């Protein structure tokens, strides 16, 4: 037998995406995160291309397709992020894009150097934990049903039913060359538990950028048009409250 | 929403 799904999420996975950044002028605050806003943007675009392309994706109501992916970009763009950063580097740096690499004086320059800490953990993770591409491809989908507002969706049963699926996907790569339900429940344990960690990365990195957004034109960040539009509308719900992450534990 | 519409309309 061959693995449909898993073949698919390969196929579909984007590639390389550049951040368009001049590493020839000296760092500063407004041109690393203008240009993390440029490269927010582009992958946005490669985020949206991906989900149209996923598993049963068009089966949900078009108006909760572009929910799902308004209130998750951040957790997906993280978590491929410290996969890159993993892959790429080890993990001694972040490799947001080829072209946008970080090290600790950037990391603090960006004056989000905490969070940023939390993103190279995040990527030691895929390390210790010995992360296979195909557990890594199936997590991130994942991530993209992972963040429902409170009121509920358009067509919720449709959302469970799709997300239900893609554990039971989940289930089967941790399954393969596993026959100890033990060893499976372990693994399921600790892959759950790494999900988890990126929801309060992401909503850190949703208030850092919210407020950036405010004080935008003071200290000269420029927001692309969508990324503006997305951190003004809906980025604000999740802050808010009425928009909440999936927890697998408490 | 509306930009990230016509995005998501147009693939
Ligand atoms: C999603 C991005 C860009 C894509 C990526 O690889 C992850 C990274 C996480 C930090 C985000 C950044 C986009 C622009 C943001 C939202 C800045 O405004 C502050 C936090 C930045």
């Amino acid at each position: 037998c061959q693995p449909i799904f898993l073949n698919v999420l390969e196929a579909i996975e984007p590639g390389v995406v550049c951040a368009g950044h001049d590493n020839n002028q000296p760092d500063s605050f407004a041109a690393l995160l203008s240009s993390l806003n440029e490269l927010g943007e582009r992958q946005l675009v490669h985020v949206v291309k991906w989900a149209k392309a996923l598993p049963g994706f068009r089966n949900l109501h078009v108006d909760d397709q572009m929910a799902v992916i308004q209130y998750s970009w951040m957790g997906l763009m993280v978590f491929a992020m410290g996969w890159r950063s993993f892959t790429n580097v080890n993990s001694r740096m972040l490799y947001f894009a080829p072209d946008l690499v970080f090290n600790e004086y950037r990391m603090h320059k960006s004056r989000m150097y905490s969070q940023c800490v939390r993103m190279r953990h995040l990527s030691q993770e895929f390390g210790w934990l010995q992360i296979t591409p195909q557990e890594f491809l199936c997590m991130k989908a994942l991530l993209l049903f992972s963040i429902i507002p409170v009121d509920g969706l358009k067509n919720q049963k449709f959302f469970d039913e799709l997300r239900m699926n893609y554990i039971k996907e989940l289930d089967r790569i941790i399954a393969c060359k596993r026959k100890n339900p033990t060893s499976c429940s372990r693994r399921f344990y600790q892959l759950t538990k790494l999900l988890d960690s990126v929801q309060p990365i992401a909503r850190e990195l949703h208030q850092f950028t919210f407020d950036l957004l405010i004080k935008s034109h003071m200290v000269s960040v420029d927001f692309p048009e969508m990324m503006a539009e997305i951190i003004s509308v809906q980025v604000p719900k999740i802050l808010s409250g009425k928009v909440k992450p999936i927890y697998f534990h408490t | 929403s509306e930009k990230f519409k016509l995005l998501f309309q147009s693939y």
